[PDB]
């Protein structure tokens, strides 16, 4: 084999879950503005979470709005919003937007991508679920809350004075941006040990992951640290009806980046119910199927599957939202 | 409370660095942001915030695990001795057993 | 004669009848309120949550001789209602054991976690009654209930000599041995049995001669099986315990405590503050009762073979009372008048 | 050193302290337990607005649930009674249901109306949680929500500590907007019966409560009579207990037979199927019923003294009943085979 | 090494082995049973070695370590976090007469036993100099628990009698 360093992705979800770009995963659960990732040699982008606490519990945990900076522009320019819309400069726009090196625009499964030149791509849909793709050439200079894009794993913890903690608390604290903001103590690990009612169900509930049905898979990326999560969600979060399909999607989105592929949704689940007029279908190769496509026939087709709502093939989508 | 200095906003596009960008030792080097200035009061801008009150640069202390290290004190972590300057901490390696 | 209870779910009457009954309320052990003349003393052993023989179990004990308590639980004894004949009334803390005197032929010999002996000597005949028998010699007719009737299996038997009516009384185990915690995997099964072998492997092949170890086997089978133990081996050490005691009163002493094997120490209370003055040894089964400056003159201590760990003075500089630590006589009190320490 | 609090009437609550307000909600809401190192939980459930049954939780294994009208279960079994078990001894009383966990410290009753009564014991001072709200002497900071935050409103505190379990979801609760001839309430102001409980007790909530039920009036004495009962219990767990009261309008409350309600019942309750022990019984005073006092009590309920049947291997057979043995036979007297 | 040993397959469930959670009875205490590890003496280590992984051994082979009158496959992990901490300066003692006690004076000179020479010592500096190679050497673990024979600088301990 030959050895070659591949795209790195930063990865937010959850209550209050983390992938850092190596492979770290952890929990940290504090209610202020952070800085999840900086260009840190260059000063090229900055990226700043602002987190609430939902579910009127103690150990319930959010993300309300990400905001990007862009000196290239000079501007703080777009900040995502809880719910789809975008505003730049403090002015709501519409999408999709072009510039100079920006696109912004709305994807097929109801979120909203970002893309500037060659990299620093990110997928952001309103309800707190964020990935951030990030190119091979930042491989060596980056600080933050995703921490240093290197090969390994075992230095993530890094603090900018330029030592690295055992305990969690301590590594996030140090990411702060207003000094009003309390440190959190101990970071509480079993929820449900408040909620003991909400107990049976969550052990049966977050055991499909360990079942035949994701038997495939289970070569593919190990499903450990995709249980715990799933069992705090469904614990602590005061809706399990979405909570528990909420995670299960996250593990099936994690399989398709390794090229597996799973049904997973079947009666007595969180089924899509795509509205009527449209198609539940899986892999579509989404390009056309937008008459603004239609317009615009020679801009780029280079997508991969995305599993979303469709058509039948003899329709575009409608302007104001039909397929007919 | 002298010397205490105050400022106010031209409200132009709301870029100056308002009450809501307190420069504190620990969040000198993180970027601030400005949702858009207040007028408010801070310290001169060869002077940093401190829990007390703003206090030369040079001598706010380094933060290892949660607790105060004041400048040139030293630190043994295991295998190898550092000491922080400049609110950074220096030291050397040694890749030990 | 002698009644104890082997383990934490097996009875011994006086005669020497084994039974098994699981209960969790009060009940009564020994007393003398039910014959024709006037009751004395009354004994009542509730236990707390030992229904079943899981590691929770804890047990206590209450003494009613004229008008005191004595709440055996946990750590020692109380006095919550001082006695008006406290002349011959006497606490003794020897080896691992507690002694307790209440009077001529009363006598209580505790472990402090579960094992409780009564001993009475020949003048209560035939006016006992309770969970240990009437103490008449005779083994087919003590197991009569409270309401003068003959039962036939114990778990009917017990239930009439409960305190409080509102326990639900344990209704009945259908199975037979190994219970339901085992013969489900005859894995575990066999483990325990072979476990507890060793009371014919190689030290008691003396004992077994004069006492056959064929119900204490039976008791290690059982509260074994249905006790979890996680990190707390005190479940299975007590019935070899309690084998080697009775081993003991035959002038049999044994000794079977290895380095891997229920360990024991009693060097932690060893003079924290030189300690180089090793004043405590682990003996065998440390002559029971030793007189110092609490009373002055032999007592009449049955047993004589108290197992643990014992101080062995040279002849002068006896034992302390508080301190633990052994002294020259001096520290003897300066009067009896009133019954009090008086240093 | 030991409070109460206890949810009686129709949609009422009274705290740990004396701050006592309405609520009727759906989702088995939050009692007693501590929000630092739980240890066990009591849950109340409601149903469309009304009281129904009762369960603990110790640690996430053990559940219990008591129901109304006299039934237990397991959590998917139906136990009966009274089920002593690992601790939390399920028993019988005066005529109410009790749930007495003494290893952790809490006594819970049952009586024939459905009022929920909780004691708990001193070590959990400033430490309790629950909708009882916090137990400190301080009595005008029990609005606690979940967040540590504090309001006013009794919703917005009462709604934040809802629980929900897999299939049964539930929504926010909102009072309910239904508004409205004796006032027989200045009967607590008036008689001397209740002048001996007014220096440790203030009954103007108690009046104010009772005229909220009289704007109801779904009959004709129900209107005060489940507004007396608490007042009574609540001053005479004060330290001193009202005696004789009832006499003049009560409204009689209810147990199944017998009828002998009476305050000082000696929770022994000397039956023919005991020992006869004696000094025993070192219990506080309850409230409950009985059976006048000829009659002693049996199982389901009482007969008179002539008549306690002989017990054998668990059957129970009349007086003078005689059974035969195979070398021998006797016959039944006062529970004593001879 | 062999071609021939009958590879282990794969467990497929998830925590609480399949000896866990069949009763939830156990399970209940195991967990309860061996959170010491921050009771009251290891929170000073917890500042520098966070013991997760710790917990998930013991929780791991203690159900499916059937314990019957042999407590030592417990013990044993809190020995080795013990062990961990001491590396890191930082002795603790957690050893009681209730809890995996330990006892070193059953070989104290059964000829007349009062010469007590033989005590039990959590650090007890690890390498130390006898008729056997008395120099100093290399031992990285300097202070290796156990129990540990203290007697007077003159007249070191011997080699084959102890
Ligand atoms: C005391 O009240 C409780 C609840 O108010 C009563 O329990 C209820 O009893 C009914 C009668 O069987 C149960 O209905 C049955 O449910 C099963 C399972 O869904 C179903 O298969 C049967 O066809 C029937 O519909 C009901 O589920 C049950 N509710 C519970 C346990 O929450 C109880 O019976 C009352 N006590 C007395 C003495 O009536
Ligand atoms: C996209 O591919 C071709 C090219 O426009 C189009 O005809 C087809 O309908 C589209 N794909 C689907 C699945 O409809
Ligand atoms: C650390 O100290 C050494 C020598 O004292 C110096 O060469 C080096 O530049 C220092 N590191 C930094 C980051 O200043
Ligand atoms: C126990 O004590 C007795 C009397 O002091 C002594 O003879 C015996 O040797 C002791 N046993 C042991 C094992 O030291
Ligand atoms: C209750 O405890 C908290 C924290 O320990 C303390 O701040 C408060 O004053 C206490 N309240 C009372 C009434 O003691
Ligand atoms: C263990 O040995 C060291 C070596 O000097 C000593 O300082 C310490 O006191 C010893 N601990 C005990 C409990 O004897
Ligand atoms: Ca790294
Ligand atoms: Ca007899
Ligand atoms: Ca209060």
């Amino acid at each position: 084999c030959s050895n070659e360093e591949c795209p790195g992705e930063c990865l937010v979800t959850g209550q209050s879950h983390f992938k850092s770009f190596d492979n770290r995963y952890f929990t940290f659960s504090g209610i202020c503005q952070y800085l999840l990732a900086r260009d840190c040699q260059d000063h090229s982008f900055s990226i700043v979470i602002e987190t609430v606490q939902c579910a009127d519990d103690r150990d319930a945990v959010c993300t309300r709005s990400v905001t990007v900076r862009l000196p290239g522009l000079h501007n703080s320019l777009v900040k995502l919003k809880h719910g789809a819309g975008v505003a730049m400069d403090g002015q709501d726009v519409q999408l999709p937007l072009l510039k100079g090196d920006l696109r912004i625009q709305h994807t097929v499964t109801a979120s909203v991508r970002l893309s500037y030149g060659e990299d620093l791509q990110m997928d952001w849909d309103g309800r707190g679920r964020l990935l951030v793709k990030l190119s091979p050439v930042y491989a060596g200079k980056t600080c933050g809350l995703c921490g240093n894009y290197n090969g390994n794993q075992g230095d993530d913890f890094l603090t900018p004075s330029g030592l690295a903690e055992p305990r969690v608390e301590d590594f996030g604290n140090a990411w702060k941006l207003h000094g009003d903001c309390q440190d959190l103590q101990k970071q509480h690990s079993d929820p449900c040990a408040l909620n003991p009612r909400m107990t049976r169900f969550s052990e049966e509930a977050c055991a499909v992951l360990t079942s035949p049905t994701f038997e495939a898979c289970h070569r593919a990326v190990s499903p450990l640290p995709y249980l715990r999560n799933c069992r705090y969600d469904v614990c602590s979060c005061s809706d399990g009806r979405e909570c528990l399909c909420g995670a299960l999607a996250s593990y099936a989105a994690a399989c398709a980046g390794r090229g597996v592929r799973v049904a997973w949704r079947e009666p007595g689940r969180c089924e899509l119910n795509c509205p009527k007029g449209q198609v539940y279908l899986q892999c579509g190769t989404p390009c056309n199927l937008t008459c603004r496509s239609l317009s615009y026939p020679d801009e780029e087709c280079n997508e991969a599957c995305l599993e979303g709502c469709f058509c039948p093939p003899g329709l575009y989508m409608d302007e104001r939202g039909d397929c007919v | 409370r002298p010397p205490m200095v105050k400022l106010v906003c031209p409200a132009d596009n709301l870029r100056a660095e308002g009450l809501e960008c307190t420069k504190t030792c620990q969040n000198y080097d993180l970027e601030c942001m400005s949702m858009g200035c207040v007028s408010g009061c801070l310290c001169p801008p060869g002077m940093v915030r401190h829990e007390n009150r703003c206090v030369a640069l040079e001598r706010c202390p380094c933060f290892h695990q949660g607790k105060e290290y004041a400048p040139g004190e030293t630190v043994k972590i295991g295998c190898n001795t550092c000491v922080c300057r400049d609110r950074k901490w220096n030291c050397t390696d040694h890749v030990c057993d | 004669a002698t009644c104890s209870t082997i383990g934490m779910a097996h009875y011994l009457t006086f005669d020497g009848l084994k039974y098994l009954f699981p209960g969790e309320c009060q009940y009564v052990l020994v007393q003398d309120y039910c014959g024709s003349n006037p009751g004395t003393f009354r004994i009542l052993v509730g236990n707390k949550g030992c229904s079943h023989p899981s590691v929770k179990c804890k047990k206590r004990v209450t003494i009613l001789v004229e008008g005191g308590e004595i709440e055996l639980f946990d750590g020692e004894v109380n006095v919550k209602r001082p006695m008006k004949d406290e002349t011959h009334f006497e606490v003794v803390e020897s080896g691992r054991y507690i002694i307790l005197l209440l009077g001529k032929a009363l006598s209580v010999v505790w472990d402090r976690h579960l094992s409780i002996s009564v001993v009475l000597k020949q003048t209560y005949q035939e006016k006992v009654c309770g969970l240990c028998g009437n103490f008449d010699g005779i083994q087919n007719n003590d197991l009569t209930s409270s309401n003068l009737q003959v039962e036939e299996d114990p778990v009917d038997f017990g239930n009439s000599w409960k305190v409080s009516s509102q326990c639900a009384d344990t209704r009945k185990v259908p199975l037979d041995s190994s219970p339901a915690t085992c013969h489900n995997n005859i894995m575990k099964q066999t483990m325990v049995d072979s476990s507890c072998r060793i009371l014919t492997s190689d030290v008691f092949q003396d004992c077994n001669k004069l006492v056959d170890p064929e119900p204490y086997l039976d008791v290690c089978i059982y509260d074994t099986c249905s006790c979890e133990s996680i990190g707390d081996c005190a479940c299975f050490c007590d019935t070899i315990a309690a084998y080697a005691h009775v081993c003991a009163q035959h002038g049999k002493v044994v000794t079977w405590r290895t380095a891997t094997l229920c360990p024991q120490s009693c060097e932690e209370r060893n003079l924290r503050e030189n300690g180089y003055e090793c004043e405590w040894r682990y003996n065998s089964c440390a002559p029971a009762c030793q007189v110092t400056c609490q009373h002055p003159e032999p007592l009449a201590c049955p047993v004589q073979c108290v197992e643990g760990c014992h101080a062995h003075c040279p002849p002068g500089k006896i034992l302390d009372e508080l301190l633990q630590t052994c002294v020259d006589p001096e520290d003897c009190p300066v009067c009896e008048v009133a019954g009090r320490r008086f240093a | 050193s030991t409070a109460r609090c206890s949810l009686f009437g129709s949609d009422f609550v009274n705290t740990f302290d004396g701050s006592m307000y309405s609520f009727a909600g759906y989702c088995s809401y939050l009692l007693a337990g501590g929000c630092q190192k739980r240890s066990f939980s009591i849950i109340g459930d409601f149903q469309n607005g009304k009281r129904v049954s009762l369960s603990v939780y110790l640690g996430e294994f053990f559940d219990i649930h008591l129901f109304v009208n006299g039934t237990v279960t397991q959590g998917d079994q139906r136990v009966s009674m009274p089920y002593a078990s690992k601790g939390l001894y399920l028993e019988t009383e005066a005529g109410y249901y009790k749930l007495s966990g003494e290893a952790y410290g809490f006594v819970a009753r049952i009586d024939g109306s459905g009022n929920f009564q909780v004691l708990l014991s001193d070590r959990y001072f400033n430490k309790t949680c629950g909708l009882c709200g916090n137990f400190n002497i301080f009595a005008e900071d029990d609005f606690m929500t979940q967040e540590g935050t504090l309001t006013s409103d009794p919703y917005d505190f009462a709604n934040s500590w809802a629980l929900s379990s897999g299939e049964q979801w539930c929504e926010r609760a909102s009072p309910p907007s239904s508004s409205c001839l004796w006032e027989q309430c200045q009967l607590l102001k008036s008689t001397s019966v209740f002048a001996r409980c007014h220096p440790l007790v203030d009954p103007e909530p108690f009046v104010a409560l009772c005229e909220k039920t009289l704007c109801e009036c779904a009959g004709g004495l129900e209107c005060a009579c489940p507004a007396l009962l608490e007042y009574a219990r609540t001053c005479a767990q004060e330290g001193m207990v009202l005696y004789g009261w009832t006499d003049h309008s009560a409204c009689s409350p209810v147990c199944p037979a017998g009828m002998e309600y009476r305050q000082c019942v000696s929770p022994c309750a000397r039956t023919c199927q005991s020992l006869h022990i004696n000094e025993m019984c070192q219990e506080r005073c309850v409230d409950g019923c009985s059976c006048p006092e000829g009659q002693l009590l049996d199982e389901g309920l009482c007969v008179e003294s002539t008549e306690c049947p002989c017990v054998h291997s668990g059957k129970r057979y009349p007086p003078g009943t005689s059974l035969s043995r195979d070398c021998n036979t006797c016959i039944c007297r006062n529970s004593q085979w001879i």
